[PDB]
């Protein structure tokens, strides 16, 4: 299994709809997670089995798609929502992370 | 162009041995598309027929798998992948055998396909490709299947010769 | 559910190096534990790995056969041996938790979870 | 030739309700004294062909599903039932000819803090034709105003997580689910 993002520049003005999607390799159903890294801070849980939203975030964060396709749309960006987001799969064991998408 | 034609009865996709039967069959006097290759749509059941290859599926992109049937000068490739062949990948399914007015009938049904060749065009061979197909593009007449039921009256050694609406 | 780290720095390339992950205030000796790495300016790389029984480990293909990783259910704490260094290896560090129990430690069927919670990181040079 | 009956029930995974996995079984010799002589099967009940004719039949195609439901859904898994996964999962046809298997498996697929990698559709449009699955996830149309991709009023998810724990009782614990077909 080898995780493909492919956004690598997206940049958006403030409140817009993105979608950042997550290739893959094979078919892991729901077993992929999000991320969100601010510069020079340990990584934030985010979106995890794909579906389910991490205690604390607002609504305004989604994960959607199914099979070896995964999306994460944000209903309006704002000044918070700045930062790195990476996909992980945990289906076999070796943990492919993802790229990195700078909005 | 358009033309008229009288035939198109195969055997009822069952192997017993002899009869009214409600299947996919062709209307008799109906209007076949004179051809002379766009991408054809498929419906339910082509009659082809021609006086050296096809490609069925659905967005003929990596998206969605593609069969591919082709004739060699002595082997016949049978090959479903997700095709572009410029580049071929994954796919389950590999079929050789010897290859095949040269006429056929494809149906696909209850995940299986069909082919028909040759009236009484006899069965030929049988895949459980379990794919859906939409369109379909030929490498010539063709028509369309349509669900009218006919009755064949077999000759006593099979060998369908008449049908009747 | 605060976790700190220690250890690394400056070494010499070839040294050894052991860094500690320490609990302070879950019931760490019976979850996971996971390593997970970046370069400066670069994304995350998977490292290691620990069941919480100390039975199952695996670790990652760049690296396999030349790290150990160990830990302590009675002080809480977790380590990873590092030895013959490159200049590859130069990167920051960081311990992460699981999500979730498993009462059973199966083969194939533990450390299924989502990292809940990281560490602050160090400066492995 | 024996056949990968042993796989099927030993999957080291079985799949969501709404994307069962199906898998083909054909040209091969099936051995069904093991699942029928076993213990750990809760619920070995099916329809048209009893359990003790079946080594001495013959079939031309063999069908396995295979998904995870909670215990008390496990009813609805049958010919001519009504409910919530059947009306919106997984529908079997009336004239059904196959066996179906179902067992407890709290050790494995639940977890102490929820195990939500287990999901189920809730929202659709109108009912599941048999044997007809769709993975789509679009976000769900309920009132008047389309929803454009927002969640919000009428615009539910139409997906939601069982959370299997250890801690429920017998009604609410992950049970795994194998149905056979014949024809
Ligand atoms: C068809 O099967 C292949 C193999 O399982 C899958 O897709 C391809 O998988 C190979 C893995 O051997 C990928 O190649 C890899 O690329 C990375 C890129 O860094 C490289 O480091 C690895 O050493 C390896 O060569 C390949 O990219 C991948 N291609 C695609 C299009 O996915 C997959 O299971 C099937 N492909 C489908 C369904 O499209």
């Amino acid at each position: 299994v080898w995780m493909t993002q492919s956004p690598s520049l997206l940049s958006a003005s403030t409140g817009d709809r993105v979608t950042v999607s997550c290739r893959m390799s094979q078919d892991i159903s729901s077993y992929l997670a999000w991320y969100q890294q601010k510069p020079g801070k340990a990584p934030e849980l985010l979106i995890y089995a794909a579906f389910t939203l991490q205690s604390g975030v607002p609504s305004r964060f989604s994960g959607s798609g199914s099979g070896t396709e995964f999306t994460l749309t944000i209903s309006s960006l704002q000044s918070e929502d700045f930062a790195t987001y990476y996909c992980q799969q945990y289906y076999s064991f070796p943990h492919t992370f993802g790229q990195g998408t700078k909005l | 162009y358009t033309n008229s034609f009288t035939r198109g009865v195969y055997y009822p996709d069952k192997v017993f041995r002899s009869h009214s039967t409600q299947d996919l069959f062709l209307p008799f006097f109906s209007n076949v598309t004179w051809f002379h290759n766009p991408v054809l749509p498929f419906n339910d059941g082509v009659y082809f027929a021609s006086t050296r290859g096809w490609i069925f599926g659905t967005t003929l992109d990596s998206k969605t798998q593609s069969l591919l049937i082709v004739n060699n000068a002595t082997n016949v490739v049978i090959k479903v992948c997700e095709f572009q062949y410029s580049s071929a990948n994954n796919c389950t399914f590999e079929y050789v055998s010897q290859p095949f007015l040269r006429e056929f009938v494809f149906k696909n049904i209850d995940g299986y396909f069909k082919i028909y060749s040759k009236s009484a065009l006899e069965p030929l061979v049988d895949l459980p490709i379990g794919i859906n197909i939409t369109r379909f593009q030929t490498l010539y007449y063709v028509g369309y299947l349509q669900p009218r039921t006919f009755l064949l009256k077999y000759n006593e050694n099979g060998t369908i010769t008449d049908a009747v609406d | 559910v605060q976790l700190v780290e220690s250890g690394g720095g400056l070494v010499k390339p070839g040294g050894s190096l052991r860094l500690s992950c320490a609990a302070s205030g879950f019931t760490f000796s019976n979850y996971d534990m996971n390593w997970v790495r970046q370069a400066p300016g670069k994304g995350l790389e998977w490292v290691s790995s620990i069941s919480s029984s100390s039975t199952y480990t695996h670790y990652a293909d760049s690296v396999k056969g030349r790290f150990t990783i160990s830990r302590d259910n009675a002080k809480n704490s977790l380590y990873l041996q590092m030895n013959s260094l490159r200049a590859e290896d130069t990167a920051v560090y960081y311990c992460a938790r699981d999500r979730a129990y498993r009462l059973g430690e199966l083969s194939s069927l533990w450390g299924d979870d989502a990292f809940d919670i990281w560490g602050q990181g160090t400066m492995v040079t | 030739n024996l056949c990968p009956f042993g796989e099927v029930f030993n999957a080291t995974r079985f799949a969501s309700v709404y994307a069962w996995n199906r898998k083909r079984i054909s040209n091969c010799v099936a051995d069904y004294s093991v699942l029928y002589n076993s213990a750990s099967f809760s619920t070995f009940k099916c329809y048209g062909v009893s359990p003790t004719k079946l080594n001495d039949l013959c079939f031309t195609n063999v069908y396995a599903d295979s998904f995870v439901i909670r215990g008390d859904e496990v009813r609805q898994i049958a010919p001519g039932q009504t409910g919530n996964i059947a009306d919106y999962n997984y529908k079997l046809p009336d004239d059904f000819t196959g066996c179906v298997i179902a067992w407890n498996s709290n050790n494995l697929d639940s977890k102490v803090g929820g195990n939500y990698n287990y999901l189920y559709r809730l929202f659709r449009k109108s009912n599941l034709k048999p044997f007809e699955r769709d993975i789509s996830t679009e976000i769900y149309q309920a009132g008047s105003t389309p929803c454009n991709g927002v969640k919000g009023f009428n615009c539910y998810f139409p997906l939601q997580s069982y959370g299997f724990q250890p801690t429920y009782g017998v009604g609410y614990q992950p049970y795994r689910v194998v149905v056979l077909s014949f024809e």
